[PDB]
């Protein structure tokens, strides 16, 4: 038998070879590989492929997969393949072919009467966002950053208190286990970063035995060399990150010196171009070292015509010393050039918690539509943009904090948080999010429709995050220290427990795709950035993609 | 009152739809929201006045028209759908292909 | 057509039927308003109310169950009352009975 | 003393003899009965019954009522009588007369200090629906039930995926886990159906022994004539139900053939005249048998202009082969016949999650228009005909699916389920729904305002709709082993735990006031339906009552 | 250095001697003292005060505050002064000079790592308002009296049940447990008022044990004298608070007959003016006895234009006897005396849940306009007309009930329960509500937004009112009975718990700033009242501040 | 704004009588929740160009008359009710018979 390629795709999704266009950008994925065998591609409905002894198996629960996402296109940092993915235990149980082996070949992921069912064919399917940079100041960002397709928030805070609208920071045993505790309500994996500013080390051990994955170094609590060095030893000692936002004022030094204080020590540098925060006018030459991780938040990206304006204000001497549309360019390029290895928002302190994900890809096609294909690309398509560009939110964020081995990817073992996308709204809004296992969230029509499509069509939270359902499916991340102390017992946390480890050994080679440490230099007067000579710059965007063809508001 | 679930939930899309209908008398190509809550929003009031199922079917797909949309508009909804209250109860309506 | 309308057949209903009845008058002499209502023991009524007492023991006002009678200050009226039922046992009120009869 | 029947009727509602008009149809009660002595009724308020030593007795809590219910016109399979309802530990205590046996006569239900009071006078009370199609597509959907009447939801899903949108079935035991853990969350009683599709009877044990109450055999998944017999034969082994949408498509035999499978065992068949599902065109002969207890989804309640029209999208060869005029029409008369016993929604999947009841009251309207008084009917009323078609969505439910000694009917040791109306707004929007002996959801006005009543005026949760007041109040259904293996101690649940039983013995004669068993055929060809060689059918309505008068949209 | 008093205004808030008008009132308060060192001050921010080695020290968590509220204008019963407020634990830790003893001199308040910061420069901060007189017709009250910056609750009721609509009876066990759990899930700290109407002890006795703090006696449920003698008894021997709402009928007997009945034992009288409920027309005479503490319900005050025709039908012959112009333009004055101690709402049961705040200083701002200064007043200044209307929402009630060792004011070892208020808004919306040292409501702007400030901004609930968060900062208030028998265990209650003590010998002269008893009198023909012979009444206003200029309807 | 949440409840009366307004300009009938939400809305207006409780008890008497409404549905509003704030604080507005 035979099927023309066009009626294949409409039936099952595309297949190797076939692009589809992300959302109304100009970016072109090419499905580089299918896991399937033409003719026994498995299809759920009245008469079709998946019922008992055709593609449904006699095996028990035990010997199947609890979920099957079908036909799926996976758009990951290790590549954009066509295959069934099976989930068990709330994790990620293979990739390849689904079926019952007992009439079906090269069957790798079992479907038996255990087995629920999600049609991808047609659909993009990717891991959940990683934001590493949250300010708790409402709880209501976790549902508007799961709508977007984040999964896991690590940051700190306490709630609307000056400190918090500030600094990424949750001061003190007490407010840490609080939050702690208010984490089990949300639908998101969390990690709470404290106050990392203090030049007494005891005063931080007590911090990450309370339960945080990380310190947090502001200039608002004092950034100074004192401070930078004493939460970096307390770091090395209890495996744990630091998060940078170095001393803009130039107060104790200059950038030079803030780096000679860190020794060479692996260290997060937040907002690395310098509006949201950092020495200025020279906080992006971090970039350059081996030991630093460097992020941006996202009010930046991309460089627009409106950037400069809203900002002055978004801040209210040292406001046009901090706001550059210098390193404002040269960051979007620095970016498709993998010299800044992750994205994060900043919310709601210079920074949109639910548009993370939305202003990566704004900026991916802003480089392509300015200078065309990467060096590394092969074929025509812009498959090794968007890996690159993927990587930024989900892997990338995931190493530097020491939690890939829970969440961050696509692979075999880590936690089920997948979010389904339709082509045409990639990126700005998914079909569904998945969190462990189950939907948490997804559009929903009419509840009292006949089928769920009738509209008013909103996002409504579904069973994956109700009481206990949700606690089965979400991680709390703690400092190996907390964990041992038994704070998840003392604090009588209701969630799964994960706990960070490998944070003192990444560095920026391990960066997946995103390792270039450029020869970059600041010019002190003009702010012009330079990579070897060359002046790296961009041009501002009119109009972007992903923008007005969606939104309501 | 005694406003169900329901009912406060197609006052959304009523506003929504109050949104839609003032920048289409601006002049502006309606966006993909914009089309979907105007277009679901005169089927409402459709079955308000009374009109079958059968006619609200027709009449819906000539309230946009492709140079009253964004481009790409009409490719994102293949048809619309929405219940309301006829004189015989609740029914579902769908459009195909609403925007030509 | 008026939704859940009612279609009350014609006629009345004879309330507290085959339970001893007795008419007193009674006379408000205080300043101040007095209301009582068809279930209160009318022998320990508020004490402007002037009346014989020993008759009206054990006895309620023989009205509709939920209604009540109104005294403004100086009004003199005869009312019927009715004898308790159940096990006749009288608690509460102004405490002066606080057990049967 | 004496007072005039009608300012009586104004005073505590109806007595013996007045008729009442259910909402804006035609259908008009009588009462038939009435539990009070005149003069000795109980009243609530400034000067009224219900005080120390006069309608409020001495007794202690454990000798009183927690709650009473005042002249309530009450409306159940078994009568519309007036009566006062006492209800003590979450449970129906007694239906009689209210008041303190200290000085009034005739009192069987206690008032004393520890009895709150809920005026029912010139209201119906009736007890709450019970809906056994239900999938769990959203949970959103338990309010909107709720908020109709309808107190009891069984059926299954994990979310708004593939397999859930087209089936009601909770597949295996981790996802079945899950949703009995987020079932906590939601202010109505659950019973979970698992997937039945499977010809090996151990991977149908597993499901039962984890919590399903029930197994449904869908065509989506196989409705074979082995996967079938598979599902009965744990189901007569583990006491539980079994529900059925047979083969559409005639592919592995016809109706007869799934007839024979089945062997006489019991068995609840969905959506019995076929419109949403089974044999194409004669599954709605299988109301004949005595082993089937058939039940309709309600998109089809009552046949109206609008009704094929709709169908046909809700539905998109086979289309016109499942959509009958003829069969639609027939089953109208069928339920008038009490040949189909049950109704239920099929949310979100062709069916109407909060129109269950209202649609069972239109279609008894409609019956009446056209086909006048039933052969049953004594006196100028609706009685039988309210008593027939009231148990359709009530105890008829309940003992279709082993849950009838809990809940289903206004019966003394029943959990507390009630439902309190206008006559006005009857089966369309009620005044008060009472869960387990708590106020779960009731129209609220102003929250600010001087009284409950100013607007906006909307149906808001209530305190028995609260945490652990709601576990306390709310019923999760496990099958007899699930209780036995430590389930509910194991998922670690919160509610109350009911097990089901009588599942394998109820049969079409238990069924209430619908236990006709017709020789009913069907012209393959022509789709006419006959009863005893008579045709059956109606004709549609082109307005309806309990519609527009009532709704906003 | 120097610095203009202006600036110094701007820059740190108002110092001895700035005057603060009261929102759009002509009430104006006066700094009394400032326990700063000028040029110490500590602010928080980019390059400010706050910082390692400067204003925050090197202590452990164990010795430093976890919270402070920087320059806050501090508005209690005990003074109007600007300082620093430290919280630990959960409470009150201090009122002084917040900074590090390391470098700066005064300090009282140590700011370490564990040290959040709330900035309340400009800021009036001030305890939550405690309202004593809850229907709980329906859980969303709570929220609402929340946001009005009333932080305790107590009250009675099972929700929307017509005992509840009337009364503040939370009847017997079985309800009373419930309620206690449904407690748990509201952002308020909270007390339950059981059905105190019986003559049998016993029946009162097992409600104490089994959770209520107090009992109401209602006319409703018969206020005769038997009742209230019974429920003072059990009052007596297990210290709990007694409500009454007296016979309006004057059925029993008439205001003395009650004031022989309650035999100088002490008793809290809701809604002493009589409008509300009480013997007509004299109840308001109450307020001259030692053993009585008054209150008012809030739709009284302040007398205005509007008053007498509304309150007809939120009543609806006895009407024109309850209510009176006389009775209703007295009560202002003798709250303005001190005659009347507390006031209250009355929630949806003739009273406004989200206004006794603001209708308490309205009332204040309506008798300076009439009256002018008060004889206790000294300077230019409303300083103790402020601190005599404030004390009546905050320490009057907490006294009135016995829990004013944990709320009612701003004293060390307090629970943290504090509001947040700008000038401008001041009693009308509230910056933030902090319960037990968590933000648990505020308002937000835009969720997306780069800052917290964008449109809408509307009150949202915050990480103190979410899941164990909010146990943990909430008080459940129990009598000493229950606690002893263990009740919060059986009913596995999770939030902290309090016992209330103190409710039997707290009397008038006790009441802060409010002990007036006036040799009062009323005309039973007129309904004149009279202080001493001399005739008390006010004029009715025709428009109000903290009205039109706030609110959108 | 700081719009508590009484304010937002109100806006949702707000956009019920929009509904209603707009269905009563097409010369439609209008049914239960409509004819409350109209009234209820005029009310509202009315306290906010100052008018007295007095006044407005009688004006929401002459919003809508039978002819205007769908059978039945005078007979569902014995009574309309709506609090708003007045110059002089929040008041009840109590119309009996508004429907006439
Ligand atoms: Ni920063
Ligand atoms: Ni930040
Ligand atoms: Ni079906
Ligand atoms: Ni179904
Ligand atoms: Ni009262
Ligand atoms: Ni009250």
């Amino acid at each position: 038998s035979n099927i023309s390629r066009q009626a294949y795709a409409d039936m099952f999704g595309p297949t190797v070879g076939d692009k589809v266009r992300l959302a109304d950008t100009e970016l072109w994925i090419e499905v580089e590989d299918d896991l399937t065998t033409y003719g026994e591609e498995v299809k759920f409905g009245g008469g079709k492929v998946i019922r008992d002894g055709m593609g449904q198996g006699q095996m028990l629960a035990a010997d199947c997969v609890d979920l099957v996402l079908t036909n799926a296109l996976i758009v990951d940092h290790w590549g954009i393949v066509k295959a069934d993915i099976g989930v068990k235990d709330g994790r990620i149980f293979a990739i390849g072919k689904a079926g019952n082996p007992d009439i079906q070949p090269n069957v790798t992921i079992p479907i038996g009467a255990a087995t629920e069912v999600i049609a991808a064919e047609g659909k993009i399917v990717t891991a959940g966002g990683i934001d590493t940079h949250i300010h708790w100041i409402c709880p209501q960002q976790a549902e508007e950053a799961l709508v977007s397709g984040v999964t896991t928030m690590v940051g700190g805070g306490t709630g609307p208190a000056a400190g918090t609208h500030a600094t990424t920071c949750t001061p003190g045993p007490w407010y840490i286990s609080r939050m702690l505790q208010a984490a089990d309500s949300l639908p998101v994996n969390i990690g709470l970063l404290g106050k990392g500013n203090v030049s007494q080390p005891d005063a931080l051990r007590e911090q990450v035995a309370a339960g945080v994955i990380g310190l947090k170094i502001h200039e608002d609590w004092g950034a100074t060399p004192a401070a930078i060095d004493c939460a970096l030893t307390v770091a090395d000692e209890m495996d744990i990150q630091v998060a940078l936002h170095s001393d803009t004022l130039n107060e104790s030094g200059f950038v030079e010196d803030t780096l000679a204080a860190i020794g060479g020590r692996t260290i997060h540098t937040f907002h690395t171009e310098g509006a949201g925060g950092g020495h200025a006018p020279d906080i992006i030459t971090a970039c350059a070292h081996p030991n630093i991780l460097p992020s941006s938040t996202n009010p930046t990206l991309p460089y627009t015509l409106n950037t400069i304006d809203e900002h002055l204000d978004m801040l209210m001497a040292f406001a046009e010393s901090r706001i550059r549309r210098e390193t404002i360019a040269a960051e979007d390029v620095l970016h498709d050039l993998g010299a800044f290895s992750l994205t994060s928002s900043d919310s709601q302190a210079m920074g949109r918690v639910g548009e993370v994900i939305l202003r990566t890809w704004q900026v991916a096609h802003r480089m392509k539509v300015q200078r065309g294909a990467l060096a590394e690309e092969t074929g025509d398509n812009d498959n090794f943009r968007v890996k690159r560009y993927i990587a930024k939110y989900t892997i990338n964020p995931a190493l530097t904090h020491g939690i890939a081995h829970e969440v961050g990817s696509i692979e075999v073992g880590k936690l089920a948080d997948l979010v389904v996308w339709s082509p045409a709204f990639f990126g700005v809004k998914p079909a569904t999010v998945i969190k462990g296992g189950m939907i948490a969230i997804a559009p929903m029509g009419d509840i009292n429709a006949s089928i769920p499509t009738p509209q008013p069509v909103h996002y409504r939270p579904m069973f994956g995050a109700l009481g206990s359902a949700r606690h089965h499916c979400r991680l709390t991340f703690l400092s190996q220290a907390a964990a041992a102390n038994g704070v998840a017992e003392r604090l009588n946390l209701r969630s799964a427990i994960a706990v960070v480890k490998g944070c003192r050994t990444v560095q920026k080679a391990d960066m997946v795709h995103n390792s270039l440490q450029p020869n970059i230099t600041v010019d002190a007067q003009t702010y012009e950035v330079r990579v070897d000579g060359e002046l790296i710059t961009s041009e501002p965007a009119d109009v972007l993609p992903m923008a007005q063809r969606y939104f309501l508001f | 009152m005694e406003l169900t679930p329901r009912e406060k939930d197609k006052l959304l899309l009523f506003t929504a739809a109050l949104v839609a209908e003032r920048r289409l008398a601006r002049g502006l190509k309606l966006n993909y929201p914009e089309s979907v809550a105007l277009i679901s929003a005169f089927i409402m009031e459709g079955a308000r006045d009374g009109k079958s199922v059968a006619s609200l079917m027709e009449e819906g797909r000539h309230v946009l028209t492709r140079e009253q949309v964004m481009e790409g508009v009409p490719e994102m909804i293949p048809d619309i759908q929405v219940e309301a209250t006829f004189p015989d109860g609740s029914k579902l309506v769908t459009v195909h292909n609403p925007i030509i | 057509m008026i939704p859940g309308e009612y279609h009350v057949k014609p006629g009345q209903i004879a309330l507290n039927t085959g339970r001893a009845t007795c008419r007193v008058v009674v006379e408000n002499h205080g300043d101040r308003p007095i209301q009582v209502g068809s279930h209160y023991h009318f022998a320990e009524v508020n004490p402007a109310l002037k009346f014989d007492r020993q008759q009206a023991a054990g006895y309620r006002l023989n009205i509709p169950a939920g209604t009540a009678v109104r005294f403004e200050p100086g009004q003199k009226r005869e009312v019927e009352l009715v004898a308790f039922a159940g096990h006749r046992a009288v608690f509460g009120f102004r405490g002066e009975v606080m057990g049967p009869l």
